[PDB]
């Protein structure tokens, strides 16, 4: 990756005090709201009516988890997140059939939730780090698509 | 396409950022510029190191911009005619970058807007930057 | 938008296609997938090798629904609801895989008319996919 | 990048018929006309008012040719754009500002002109591997922009 050691103590200090349960609902949530388009995934999670409906989604909230989970082993190894990604990737293609451009959505919405989280402590430089980090999972998930 | 419903939402999102606009204004550039260096290619005329008075003053503009297409939420095409001419013919500003802004822009309300960054007042937002975007690279070529 | 030069070269351009629309439609769709296998996503439940019906058959309902937006150039908008419609919200196809498969047409018609393909009638040619693209993606999110 | 052997041949065995002198005049001229936005940068060329103007300025067929040349260079080194690409990258930016955007937009003409010139010969899988090319010569020339 294009991270700089100062880069990496950037996102390893913040995830480090992120709570799993919650960011990783919310991401998840945030992307069924804000891109309707991608709900045609989770058919199976039920009522997605409303924003309400979305958030309180149990369904919604667990997966979000999973999720958030397989994010933090990229960060554990993000000198080969091809590597780290590989099965996700093909599963996404071959089982899912997911475009890749939604990664990229969803990578946009894990950073608001993080700036809605932090606050003060997202800064413009900490925010140009998770940048690359989203940036480099897409890309990786993208990978084994053919 | 704004339902009555996105066109309140920004209403009222906006009118909490209220003496902050510039602020935020001026912090979402320079987000942009540290998260997607290529957006830089544009303002080679600029200081655009930490704090510089150029992005302080320019941060402001896009602000007013902002603060006006909010107003016009119904009249965005003839509202906001100038500013299209000026990026789309005159910058010619790759339309790709404004989905970088847009991205900044609800960044920055996000950190800074906590109580009301509500997933609908979010969505909101972002079809209507996604709306003045459109706007604003229409006749671009 | 389309000026009437550029719907003239369309007009002249799509007028010596005639009879192969279709087979151009097939051509344009494979080369989409082999160029950019991401698109082939939509496409799950179709047979995509080499020859495939499927294709030449589908290839020959894009290559109508273009006849029928250059019949109806001055109504876009209103002659491709319908799939406007299909497009946006039953498929929901990501406006990106329009620039795709649009690319994908202007590779072919070049590769298939040689003396039309001219730097003016290219142009034309490309405004025009554009405005099909976005008449197609309107509604979409 | 993920350019095999055969690939590999496909697009060296093409390169071989073209005349750079030509279609990189061609190239470089139908992208100031399919999109008039890129003159901004060709301002000192003179005359880019209509596709005569362009296409048959000579300060454009010369550039032309300069662009294809470098291109060239590439396909000699496909093992190695980042590094061939590194100065070229750094002008590109320093210098003359240009939005990397720009160099994807140029690869897909240049392939239209390749289709243009070859007809028949230009099939699917050579697009295929031509477009990875290109991919990978504008990712080259965005590297090093900061
Ligand atoms: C980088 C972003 C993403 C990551 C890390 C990720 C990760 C995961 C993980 C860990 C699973 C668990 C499934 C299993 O273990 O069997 C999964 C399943 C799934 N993913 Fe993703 N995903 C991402 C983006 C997306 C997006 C954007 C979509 C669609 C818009 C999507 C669609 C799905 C679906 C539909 C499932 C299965 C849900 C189910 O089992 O009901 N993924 N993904
Ligand atoms: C939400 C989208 C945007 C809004 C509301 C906006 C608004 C404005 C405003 C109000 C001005 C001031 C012009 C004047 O002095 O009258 C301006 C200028 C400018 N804009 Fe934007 N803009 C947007 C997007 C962009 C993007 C994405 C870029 C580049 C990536 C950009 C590049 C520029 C440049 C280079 C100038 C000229 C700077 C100068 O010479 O002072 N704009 N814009
Ligand atoms: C020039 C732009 C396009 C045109 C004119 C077009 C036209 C059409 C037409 C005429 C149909 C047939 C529907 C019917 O009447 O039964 C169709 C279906 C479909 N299109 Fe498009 N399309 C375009 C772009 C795209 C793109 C970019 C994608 C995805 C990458 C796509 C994916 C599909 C799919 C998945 C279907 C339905 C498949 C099925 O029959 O099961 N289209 N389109
Ligand atoms: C394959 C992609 C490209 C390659 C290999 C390439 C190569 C070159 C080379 C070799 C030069 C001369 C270096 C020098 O003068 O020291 C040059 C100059 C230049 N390039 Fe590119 N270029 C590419 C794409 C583009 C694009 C897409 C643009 C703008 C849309 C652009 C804008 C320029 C400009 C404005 C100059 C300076 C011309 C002058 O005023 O003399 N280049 N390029």
């Amino acid at each position: 990756m294009h991270l700089t050691p100062e880069e990496k103590s950037a996102v390893t200090a913040l995830w480090g005090k992120v709570n799993v349960d919650e960011v990783g609902g919310e991401a998840l949530g945030r992307l069924l709201v804000v891109y309707p388009a991608t709900q045609r995934f989770f058919e199976s999670f039920g009522d997605l009516s409303t924003p309400d409906a979305v958030m309180g989604n149990p369904k919604v909230k667990a997966h979000g988890k999973k999720v958030l989970g397989a994010f933090s082993d990229g960060l554990a190894h993000l000198d080969n997140l091809k590597g780290t990604f590989a099965t996700l990737s093909e599963l996404h293609c071959d089982k899912l059939h997911v475009d890749p451009e939604n990664f990229r959505l969803l990578g946009n919405v894990l950073v608001c939730v993080l700036a809605h989280h932090f606050g003060k402590e997202f800064t413009p430089p900490v925010q140009a780090a998770y940048q690359k980090v989203v940036a480099g999972v897409a890309n990786a998930l993208a990978h084994k698509y053919h | 396409v704004l339902s009555p419903a996105d066109k309140t939402n920004v209403k009222a999102a906006w009118g909490k950022v209220g003496a902050h606009a510039g602020e935020y204004g001026a912090e979402a550039l320079e987000r942009m510029f540290l998260s997607f260096p290529t957006t830089k290619t544009y303002f080679p005329h600029f200081d655009l190191s930490h704090g510089s008075a150029q992005v302080k003053g320019h941060g402001k503009k896009v602000a007013d911009a902002l603060t006006n297409a909010v107003a016009h939420v119904d009249d965005m095409p003839n509202a906001l005619s100038a500013l299209s001419d000026l990026h789309a013919h005159k910058l010619r500003v790759d339309p790709v970058n404004f989905k970088l802004l847009s991205h900044c822009l609800l960044v920055t309300l996000a950190a800074h807007l906590p109580a009301e960054f509500t997933p609908a007042v979010h969505a909101s937002l972002d079809k209507f930057l996604a709306s003045v975007s459109t706007v604003l690279t229409s006749k671009y070529r």
